């Protein structure tokens, strides 16, 4: 995997190409300023936003990027996603009023963006996982507004491809089991085949990448994301080795249970990291408090 | 207590001198905004008002608890959550 595949992913990269087939979105490049306060390595200001008798801190204020952001959100409905280059601050999701990624604001979008390690890794680690010897390429760095959609639950899927062939697909939110996808099982697959062979085959800038896609509630197939053929992007119910090692995926079955030698592997949850996202980078609280006091006494001591 | 939704908490807290693993802890200030955990529930708590071993913060996202309960208190340290300290709540503003 190399750090041009990754550069592909970037959503300016691909979007102008997909527009007709994904969510509506608008991408402003950052300022300098917006830039080095998302940078700031102190602690969290939001910008934009017994008797008590102290610092109090203020964040950099942004006014015409605030104006530019807020007209790009009411170019799409009031309402927006908010992502960089290729991360979505899902990780944030628990600091947000209503623990939801909408935002109406820029401020919003900051208390999301400062609060998200997915974000600072896009700053700080792009190209990490890359196998690639190149000096790393100089990012420029855009905010990408998506219009907000309701979407059901447990109609994504993240799909695989190796030189142009659709090789598998995987329930996304794999750790949660939905009834009504094992019982559509086949009018998903083939939804997704369609979809692969009409609007993204040999489009893409990579033989080998990922996809994520939304099945509404009519069945419509929507694009949601590329994302690099490589580690740096979740398997899900795959493994890499197992994607990359030209196998057979599809697994051990008979001319019973068998649908065509060219289908993808379809792999969902049967009967049955996202906790770390609003726990800190040290991590019931009972015992982390105990935690707390003790090593409070020992560095009161040396 | 009664576990109640609230919007805002009086607190007892206490800040560890140095992080874990030193740079050393500074002291609150107001309108930094700390991640906290309160049981198995995380939120966002903007520093509102300082006292020496007392704090008020505005919560980002209101959070169901009661008064006694113990939180974790973490700060934004070059880009990443780091515990600071914990708490327990005195007091609180409720919807
Ligand atoms: N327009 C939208 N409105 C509402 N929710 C959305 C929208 N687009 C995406 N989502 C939600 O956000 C999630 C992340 O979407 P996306 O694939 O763009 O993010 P990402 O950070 O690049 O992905 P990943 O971390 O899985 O590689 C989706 O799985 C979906 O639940």
């Amino acid at each position: 995997m190399k750090k041009e595949h990754v550069l592909h992913c970037q959503f300016s990269a691909w979007y102008p190409f997909f527009r007709g087939v994904t969510i509506k979105s608008v991408i402003l490049p950052l300022p300098q300023n917006v830039k080095d306060y998302l940078l700031d390595d102190g602690t969290l200001v939001v910008s934009g936003r017994i008797q008590w008798s102290t610092a109090t801190l203020t964040a950099p204020e942004f006014p015409e990027f605030a104006t530019k952001v807020q007209e790009a959100i009411n170019s799409l409905g009031g309402s927006v996603f908010p992502k960089l280059n290729w991360s979505a601050p899902r990780d944030a999701y628990w600091i947000a009023m209503n623990s939801s990624l909408k935002c109406k604001t820029l401020s919003d979008i900051f208390l999301l963006f400062k609060s998200s390690d997915f974000i600072t890794r896009d700053f700080t680690q792009p190209f990490i996982h890359c196998t690639d010897d190149s000096p790393d390429p100089c990012i420029e760095y855009e905010l990408v507004l998506r219009k907000w959609c309701e979407l059901i639950p447990g109609a994504e899927f993240r799909c695989f491809v190796k030189e142009n062939k659709l090789i598998g697909i995987s329930q996304r939110d794999y750790t949660q089991y939905y009834d009504h996808i094992s019982k559509q099982k086949e009018e998903i697959r083939r939804c997704i085949q369609d979809f692969f062979k009409k609007h993204i085959q040999y489009k893409f800038l990579d033989e080998d990448f990922v996809f994520d896609i939304y099945r509404d509630s009519r069945g419509k197939v929507w694009l949601i994301d590329f994302n690099p053929f490589g580690e740096v992007t979740d398997s899900l119910l795959f493994t890499w080795e197992e994607l990359i090692s030209e196998n057979n995926l599809n697994g051990d079955f008979s001319e019973v249970d068998a649908q065509e030698q060219d289908s993808p592997a379809f792999r969902c949850t049967n009967s049955e990291p996202y906790l770390s996202y609003r726990l800190p980078k040290d991590f019931d609280a009972h015992k982390l408090i105990d935690f707390l006091k003790l090593k409070r006494n020992q560095q009161e001591d040396d | 207590a009664l576990p109640e939704i609230f919007t805002e908490l009086e607190i007892s807290y206490f800040l560890l001198r140095r992080l874990l693993g030193a740079a050393k802890v500074q002291k609150l200030s107001k309108n930094e905004v700390l991640m906290v955990n309160i049981g198995s529930l995380s939120t966002g708590g903007r520093v509102s008002a300082v006292k020496a071993d007392l704090g008020k913060i505005v919560l980002t996202n209101p959070v169901c608890t009661e008064v006694g309960e113990k939180i974790a208190l973490s700060r934004r340290v070059e880009k990443h959550w780091r515990l600071i300290g914990w708490g327990q709540i005195r007091r609180g503003v409720t919807i």
